[PDB]
């Protein structure tokens, strides 16, 4: 029966309802497309027959294959959607300079949709305010105090605070500094909020 | 506030919803039918495939191939949805399974009501009543089963009701977290895990 | 470009794509080959002409293709492993 | 909405400190606080007196409403009455988490106060639970829900209006 | 627990025994003939009785005696799970008293009475003996009284009584050194005595033939069964535990 295979696409990604981006699906992708290719000769070919041949009991056929070809659009369509989507929140979620281990489960063009997304979001955000706007990816969660204590899990370099001075760190050192200057660290786990 | 979220079903609407995962894999469930006519070169799947002849065809395909005058096939509906079962149902509607008979029982029963049966009216009843019976149920042991193992609670929801109860467990979780100071603390999002 | 400077890439059969030697899990080459290099020498070499010979004109039949279409015929390649028994 | 945010809003009412500082009257943008003088009362919003609490800069006062035989007057009228009665604020439960957990060396009896708002809580979150089970079985349209409070509504209503979305559908799905 | 679609089956199919014989066993590749069997004993004889009293049973019985998984037990399954009456027994599970009828007493009373055994149970069915060889000579005295005579005769509690057990008998052997010998007679292989073979109206073969053919078209059969899913179920599932999932007095779906 046809349009099978257009459902692993939408079983794989609805079998990650957790919002995880899997590998593209290059060859699956490339599958439905040729079983769409095979299914428009067809239709051609049977077209062409029912009206210069007159025969008429084609068109039921006609119809069935076209239905099929919908379906199968209908399916690749939703399936680059849903990946859209997981990626659209990758970015909040994390940041901009998304893992080499899940870049590598994107597509070039899901990159480039990826980097256009993030400049038009950098556009809309620098124009909010008078000037250098306003990042609306932070103050994700209502604030409690101006200072919080962080630790480090990562063995990060340094890390400006204010003009001239900076922070080291190093794994197990713990730094009493602003939340507003933590949060996008804390997001990206190289520092921990330790107090609760 | 920024999370992912999936298009939402609309199979208990007019139409269902083009990019739904839910709504796509609902309509690729069987449903039977017959050929009101002859349909050449098809018997390659299921030579013409016979007029008169019975088949299981996926809800979008005979919803393609359907008309109000029924000249490319008529519609059956799935057990489940006549009348026998429908008394079922109507007995006691907290004791059937409708992860067997669906997953997506309501939405699969909603796309029904558009091949104009005679008991459309009937089907339609039968799902409202059957969701008024579970609501109760659903609602007590979303909101009540708190930091458990909710597979045995979960296990004979259809994937709508399995949706109400995860939006009850959030619910839940969410109140006890502020209850227990856990909300206070910032945290590295999902992806932390790699 | 010096042969021992040239980038290895493995052919993953079930993504149908070649990946490279840092994304796979494969061990680095050296000199003093393992037994298993010995091996995927020539493992290696049907693999490429495999997947190369299937995307030819002996491709798929296809399975939606019916008899009218594809009423010519296409070759099917078989492996060793199957030869043995009823298709005697 | 999270519970984060309904206390958020919480945050905003005002409670009286004592503070044990001296500060000239301070003009914020939602409003002008002071003058602080040490050894007196001040009214300032919650999220202040708590962080003001956290320095050990005051003393915190309960509110008026944090009295035993108030609120075993307040909890008593609840457990009569079918409808949810007028609460003593429109974030009682926030106000008594916060107050409680960052001042109970302040605020006396506060074993009690907390025991007996949790009784009112319990006693309002059984009548939620009525009227959304009353809702769904009766298939209404409209409910009056007076005097419920933001927390209390948050807690179920996001479960309650996707059941009520599902609801009306699946009693419209005649329409056409 | 209507008629046309029966009489249509029959008038139209070429050969409706052949059909219903190779559809009886779906899971189990090959034994055409002993499928037929099976629908014959399914189907039964028809029993005769005499104007001078002697009697002619119609029940069909058949032994298989054969090699390590060759679907005895299965085909033995299959008949328990599809004909009426039909009573599983194995050798070594039972015993002569539990085959025909033990001394019990009624709780509601006290007084010993008797109660029916399998193969009085069987009565107007079938009893599936599974491991037949493994069985007792002792156990086998009261099947040999059961397959001549579609009887037990009995004498305990306070009643000497000739109860009916006019059972087929579908009977599931290994020979004797476990796999069968092409290098002794048949005789010593079915290692059981031919009065008792005398009983059975067919007693088919059943060997582990490693031809190459046979064992490709079995192996894509046993895979194709193994790769089965049931359709209201999902690709990852376990197989549940049973429960009262009928909950109607009659059948829904029909
Ligand atoms: N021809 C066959 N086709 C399909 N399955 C088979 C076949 N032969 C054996 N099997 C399988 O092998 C397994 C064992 O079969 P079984 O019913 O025990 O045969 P058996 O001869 O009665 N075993 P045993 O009691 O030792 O003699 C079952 O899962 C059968 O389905
Ligand atoms: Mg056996």
């Amino acid at each position: 029966m046809f349009c099978e295979k257009a459902m692993e696409l939408i079983r794989e990604l609805h079998r990650a309802p957790e919002g995880q981006l899997p590998a593209f699906n290059e060859d699956g992708l490339r599958q439905v497309l040729e079983e769409m290719k095979a299914l428009y000769e067809q239709n051609q070919s049977d077209v062409n027959e029912a009206k210069s041949g007159g025969r008429s009991d084609l068109i039921p056929t006609i119809k069935f294959r076209h239905c099929s070809l919908l379906r199968n659009r209908r399916c690749t369509v939703a399936y680059l959607y849903d990946r859209l989507l997981r990626i659209r929140a990758l970015r909040w979620e994390y940041g901009s300079v998304l893992p080499n281990a899940l870049r590598f489960h994107m597509a070039a063009e899901e990159m480039e949709w990826f980097n256009n997304y993030k400049r038009s979001l950098a556009t809309y955000m620098r124009s909010l305010g008078g000037d250098e706007g306003l990042d609306i990816t932070q103050d994700m969660k209502p604030p409690k105090s101006l200072y919080i204590e962080v630790r480090c899990l990562k063995d990060y370099g340094e890390f400006e605070v204010d003009d001239g001075t900076s922070v080291l760190l190093k794994k197990n050192s713990q730094h009493f500094l602003p939340r507003w200057k933590c949060e996008q660290l804390i997001r990206q786990g190289v520092l921990e909020h330790i107090l609760s | 506030s920024e999370a992912y979220f999936r298009v939402e079903s609309g199979a208990l609407g007019p139409e269902e919803n083009f990019l739904s995962l839910d709504d796509i894999l609902m309509s690729h469930e069987k449903l039977p039918v017959r050929t009101e006519t002859a349909m050449p070169r098809l018997g390659a799947f299921f030579n013409a495939v016979p007029q008169g002849s019975k088949l299981e065809l996926p809800l979008w395909l005979a919803k393609g191939l359907f008309d109000n005058k029924r000249r490319i096939l008529s519609v059956e509906l799935p057990k489940i949805y006549q009348e026998g079962w429908r008394t079922v149902f109507s007995a006691d509607p907290n004791v059937v399974d409708l992860h067997k008979m669906g997953p997506h029982f309501y939405g699969f029963g909603s796309q029904l009501l558009h091949f104009d049966s005679p008991e459309n009216a009937d089907i339609s009843q039968s799902l409202l009543q059957t969701f008024i019976g579970r609501f109760r149920r659903i609602m007590d042991s979303s909101q009540n089963a708190y930091n458990e193992d909710t597979s045995a609670l979960v296990a004979r929801l259809d994937e709508m009701e399995r949706g109400l109860f995860q939006t009850g467990q959030k619910g839940l979780n969410d109140f006890q977290c502020w209850e227990k100071g856990q909300a206070s603390q910032i945290t590295a999002s999902n992806l932390v895990q790699n | 470009i010096g042969a021992f400077d040239i980038p290895r890439f493995v052919y993953n059969s079930e993504r149908k794509k070649f990946l490279p030697l840092l994304m796979t899990n494969h061990p680095a080459p050296n000199l003093f080959g393992t037994p298993r290099d010995k091996a995927e020498m020539f493992r290696e070499r049907y693999t490429i002409l495999h997947q190369r010979t299937h995307r030819h004109e002996l491709f798929t039949p296809p399975v939606i293709g019916s008899h009218p279409d594809e009423s010519g015929s296409k070759f099917q390649l078989k492996t060793i492993e199957t030869l043995l028994g009823s298709t005697t | 909405m999270d519970a984060a945010e309904v206390e958020f809003l919480a945050e905003k009412e005002l409670v009286t400190i004592i503070p044990n500082f001296s500060l000239d009257k301070i003009y914020l943008i939602g409003g002008d606080l002071g003058p602080f003088n040490p050894g007196l009362p001040v009214e300032v919003p919650l999220w202040l007196a708590i962080n003001l609490k956290q320095r050990q800069k005051c003393r915190l006062l309960p509110p008026e409403w944090m009295d035993v035989e108030k609120l075993e007057k307040m909890r008593d009228h609840e457990r009569k009455e079918e409808t949810f009665t007028p609460m003593p604020s429109p974030y009682y439960m926030e106000l008594t988490k916060l107050l409680l957990n960052h001042a109970s060396d302040n605020i006396p009896k506060a074993d009690e106060i907390r025991t007996l708002v949790k009784d009112m809580w319990d006693t309002r979150i059984a009548k939620l639970r009525v009227s959304a089970d009353s809702f769904v079985r009766q298939q209404e349209a409209h409910a009056k829900l007076d005097n419920l409070t933001l927390m209390e509504i948050n807690t179920s209503g996001t479960f309650l209006t996707q059941a009520l979305n599902h609801m009306y559908k699946l009693r419209t799905n005649l329409q056409p | 627990d209507i008629a046309k679609i029966k009489k249509f089956s029959k008038t139209r199919s070429k050969d409706i025994f052949d059909q219903l014989a190779k559809s009886l066993a779906p899971s189990i590749h090959g034994h055409d003939y002993v499928k037929k069997a099976i629908l014959c004993l399914l189907l039964g004889g028809v029993e005769r009785d005499l104007e001078n009293g002697s009697h002619i049973r119609g029940d069909i019985n058949i032994l298989l005696i054969g090699d390590p998984s060759v679907a005895k037990s299965q085909l033995l399954r299959y008949v328990l799970c599809t004909a009426p009456r039909a009573i599983p027994t194995t050798g070594r599970g039972s015993s002569g008293v539990g085959l025909t009828a033990a001394v019990t007493t009624d709780q509601e009373t006290g007084e010993r009475r008797l109660e029916a055994g399998a193969m009085v149970l069987a009565d107007r069915g079938v009893v599936c003996i599974d491991e037949f060889d493994k069985m007792s000579d002792m156990d086998r005295t009261a099947i040999h009284e059961v397959m001549e005579q579609g009887r037990v005769t009995i004498a305990k509690a306070g009643i000497h009584a000739r109860l009916n057990a006019r059972c087929s008998v579908l009977a599931a052997a290994n020979p004797v050194y476990g796999r069968y010998d092409q290098y002794k007679t048949p005789m010593e292989n079915i290692g059981l005595q031919d009065s008792l073979l005398s009983r059975f109206d067919l007693l088919f073969i059943m060997l582990d033939q490693m031809d190459p053919e046979q064992d490709r078209e079995i192996s894509d059969h046993v895979l194709r069964m193994h790769r089965y899913r049931a359709p209201g179920e999902q690709d990852g599932d376990a197989m549940p535990l049973g429960s009262a999932v009928d909950i109607l007095a009659t059948d829904d779906p029909n």
